[PDB]
């Protein structure tokens, strides 16, 4: 349903830096990379602010299920402990949080992500005649 | 305007010196040279700088490092660590017990567990048998672990 | 016990600065070992120092 | 306790002593005027100059040259230029090296890297036995093995029996397992060496196994020694998997140090004191009885053995002397040896929250309930399902 | 606390004693040190005199709210005083009487608190009176010893 072209749109509007990130890029690069790395993209993006964050997949990162007794687990459990902190430090100043693309809505935590960390979250109408309308009227 | 002058000639000739890095000294030997462990290169024994000696620098120290021949320049308490990079994040700390509880009740048990031992520690030892170890915060999301620890 | 309790006090800054001192007292001299006939020695390791062309590196 | 105040005095004179008679022995005052003590220090400083880069030294040949490898650059077939002999040095050690012609200037100093400024903890702890929380008998057995033939070869000799090279501690955890290595280290006052097996652990190639070798080596110039692996079932059999670069590495860090305490013999060459928080659910792969001989086991406190840890904690504690210390600990059920201790430390703090300021008869029940509940809720309670 | 506002007797207390112990207690700082050393005057001792089974009544209140915190901030004056220094040695009638309740303070910041200053800064005060005292001072050990609260 494009819901990922509102945050293009919004991205290319500003006339600033965007910084696209996807979820493979916050794992290791050299074996353990991977949890430095979440530190370094949120923090480049202060140093050229206005900037945007964006993850387009969290599709096994946000996921509560993860073991140790898998060695490759153990890097992604701690990209999303470390998410879950960058909201927390962000908050009472003029950081902006973290914007993210998902396919389903059950794949976050439903107890250590809920709303008022991130203000708006959004579902898109999967029944929803007006939309479709829309479609067809850029063919008129 | 002499002195101005002389600024810029004084720092184009002193700095044209190549090299300058950082070490820290893990350690002093008998040779009353100190051994350096320079971070991402080669570690190397130096002789002490006229400027900081052995006695001026205790163990596992950070240095600074002048020219290629790795000799003490400065002290430095800073060392790269991920803490650092944590706290940029972190910024300034905020909330107290009261906003984020609301109920006399947890505003008490929270305050006295927590900081009683910073303000004496040695009280504490001699109250049962050894120090205080570690604590557990826990609850449901309505006290926020993180935001608590911050207001703490 | 009360007494005693200052004398811990002043021990524990004393301790500190010994630590450094250990170092000086195996000895302020730079050397390790060495004999009279080293220093025969020594006149042959002078030009083996001063020329780069020694020492001589490994490689495979 | 008074003995202990007493040494102190002694102490705080000692240090005043030993810093003003350091400074007329050691040079400036016995500045050398001897032919041998005045060649080596002048010597060396001609011969040094600035920068020097340490190396370790890795074989040494009988022609009177070696080779080592310099922390820059490549490896150097260096001369024997003055100095030390071919005896005084041998492979494994760490040298110091002039950049300007690397040779080996000598090694006094029992090594140097930053390797061995972390294993070398060598300081001895205050903790000693009977100062620990624990079971008089469980540290009468670590000492038997690992302190005895050193003190009294004696009753070794006369009795016939094989001396160790080490021991090993391993759980149901938190009985003290660490607390007992401190206790006997302190007694020899011979230098503790301590490392942590994740230390050991890295996911740079082949690094791991030379350090694990290193141990050995670093408290055999020091030596006596005792080496202090602090849980050794972190570079051997609990995981670090075979999806992160554990797969090569963990393999060779845990074969590594199983072959040389093994030998081809119990060496006997320096001891060691191994702690490890289970045995019970890892893999084989570790060192087994008759080259560390005794290996101690420790259970999990009944009431009787209760009494022996209890009595020595409720000294520093108090009013819980009012009360019979028999009945107090009829009353609390099985629970290990940190359990007890924390339900001691607990019962001073409980009191703070009570407002009070420390233990009192009614503190010291409720502290033993909570840490029951903590232990009830997390693994089975009582009758059959 | 050498306010005549009341924290000591120019007239004769009993609004503070309740209210003070809790949070950290000012009353008996200034009463026992100020009032004693300042005003030897004997119609003045009288007061404190009559004030001084009031201060018996003091030392189980303050063993109810113990807590590290409320006792750091209440003394550290009281350990420092030296009767023959306030000069309170030279009457003895009421003066004597004064010491029986100042004991019972001390002891509480000796031991319990545990680190080194507390018990040496208790030292000077506790030995000067002893001597002094003598007799009725054995009787003030006992009286100690049984505890108004069997606490620690």
């Amino acid at each position: 349903c494009g819901k990922t072209m509102l945050a293009k749109a919004v991205a290319h509007h500003t006339t600033a830096a965007f910084i696209r990130v996807v979820g493979s890029e916050f794992v290791q690069k050299y074996l353990g990379e991977g949890p430095r790395m979440v530190r370094d993209v949120f923090r480049l993006a202060k140093e050229n602010a206005p900037a945007i964050i964006f993850i387009d997949e969290i599709d096994a990162i946000a996921t509560k299920r993860f073991d140790a007794q898998t060695g490759a687990d153990r890097e992604v459990q701690r990209i999303l402990l470390e998410l879950l902190n960058q909201m927390d430090g962000f908050d009472q100043n003029v950081n902006v949080k973290v914007i993210m693309a998902t396919n389903r809505a059950d794949t976050l935590d439903p107890a250590l992500l809920r709303p008022g960390r991130l203000d708006r979250k959004i579902e898109f109408p999967l029944p929803d005649r007006r939309q479709k309308r829309l479609i067809f009227s850029t063919i008129t | 305007l002499n002195a101005k002058v002389r600024l810029l000639r004084e720092e184009l000739q002193l700095l044209q010196e190549q090299g300058s890095y950082v070490g820290e000294v893990v350690r002093a030997m008998d040779k009353k040279k100190v051994l350096v462990k320079v971070h991402p290169e080669g570690k190397f024994v130096v002789d002490v700088d006229k400027n900081i000696d052995i006695n001026d620098v205790t163990p596992n120290c950070r240095v600074a490092l002048r020219n290629d021949s790795y000799t003490l320049h400065k002290i430095l308490p800073n060392k790269v660590d991920p803490l650092v990079s944590l706290m940029m994040v972190e910024k300034v700390p905020d909330s107290t017990y009261e906003m984020i509880g609301g109920l006399d009740k947890q505003i008490k048990e929270i305050k006295e567990v927590i900081e009683l031992p910073v303000k004496h520690p040695e009280l504490f030892e001699a109250l049962g048998i050894a120090q205080p170890k570690g604590v557990l915060l826990y609850g449901p999301p309505g006290t926020g672990k993180t935001l608590l620890a911050r207001a703490v | 016990q009360s007494t005693y309790s200052r004398q811990i006090k002043q021990v524990e800054d004393d301790i500190q600065q010994l630590l450094k001192k250990i170092n000086e007292l195996t000895g302020i001299k730079e050397s390790d070992t060495g004999l009279a006939p080293p220093a025969l020695w020594d006149l042959a390791a002078d030009k083996q120092t001063l020329q780069s062309e020694q020492p001589l590196q490994v490689a495979r | 306790t008074q003995c202990r105040l007493k040494l102190l005095k002694l102490e705080r004179i000692k240090d005043y002593l030993l810093m003003e008679e350091e400074f007329i022995r050691n040079q400036e005052q016995m500045k050398p005027l001897e032919e041998k003590q005045e060649e080596e220090r002048s010597k060396v400083d001609d011969l040094r100059g600035t920068p020097m880069s340490v190396g370790t030294l890795e074989e040494i040949i009988d022609d009177n040259h070696a080779i080592v490898s310099t922390s820059v650059g490549s490896e150097h077939y260096v001369s024997i230029l003055s100095f030390v002999d071919k005896d005084l040095l041998e492979p494994g050690c760490s040298v110091l090296l002039n950049h300007k012609v690397h040779a080996v200037i000598g090694v006094l100093m029992d090594d140097t890297d930053p390797l061995v400024t972390v294993m070398k903890v060598e300081k001895a702890p205050q903790e000693t036995y009977a100062d620990i929380g624990g079971l008089d008998n469980q540290i009468q057995e670590i000492k038997e093995s690992v302190e005895l033939p050193l003190t009294h070869p004696e009753y070794y000799e006369e009795m016939g029996i094989k001396p160790p090279k080490g021991v090993i501690l391993y759980g149901p955890p938190g009985t003290g397992k660490t607390l007992l290595a401190k206790a006997v280290a302190n007694q020899t006052s011979a230098t503790f060496l301590r490392v942590v097996g994740s230390e050991l652990i890295q996911k740079y190639l082949g690094d791991g196994p030379k350090l694990v070798r290193e141990l050995f080596r670093v408290a055999e110039e020091h030596a006596p020694s005792i080496v202090f692996i602090d849980e050794i079932d972190a570079i051997g059999t609990k995981r670090y998997d075979s999806n992160s670069g554990g797969e090569r590495e963990i393999q060779r860090t845990m074969l590594e140090l199983l072959n040389q305490l093994d030998g081809f013999d119990s060496r006997g060459d320096v001891k060691v004191i191994m702690a490890t928080n289970r045995i019970e659910t890892l893999d084989p792969a570790l060192i087994r009885p008759g080259r560390i001989d005794r290996k101690i086991e420790f259970p999990l406190p009944d009431e009787k053995t209760k009494k022996r840890i209890f009595q020595i904690h409720t000294s520093r504690m108090t009013l819980a002397d009012d009360v019979t210390l028999d009945d107090l600990i009829m009353a609390k059920d099985d629970l290990s040896g940190a359990d007890i201790k924390a339900i001691c430390t607990e019962a001073g703090l409980m009191a703070l929250r009570e407002r009070r300021m420390k233990v009192t008869n009614e503190d010291f029940k409720k502290s033993k309930e909570n840490v029951l509940y903590k232990k009830q809720e997390g693994t089975p309670e009582g009758l059959y399902l | 606390m050498e306010e005549g506002g009341r924290d000591k007797t120019p007239v004769q207390s009993q609004q503070p004693s309740a209210t003070a112990p809790s949070g950290a207690d000012e009353k008996s700082s200034g009463k026992e040190r100020r009032d004693a050393g300042e005003k030897d005057k004997e119609q003045e001792l009288s007061e404190e005199d009559k004030q001084l089974q009031d201060e018996l009544e003091m030392l189980v209140e303050r063993l109810g709210e113990k807590d590290t915190s409320l006792y750091r901030p209440a003394l550290e004056e009281l350990r420092r005083q030296i009767r023959s220094s306030t000069t309170s040695m030279t009457s003895v009638p009421k003066p004597l009487k004064f010491l029986r309740p100042h004991y019972g303070k001390l002891k509480e910041i000796y031991e319990n608190m545990a680190p080194g200053e507390n018990k040496c800064f208790a030292a000077d005060i506790i030995s000067v009176l002893a001597m002094t005292m003598s007799g009725e001072r054995e009787c003030l050990k006992y009286r100690l010893v049984g505890s108004q609260e069997e606490l620690a």
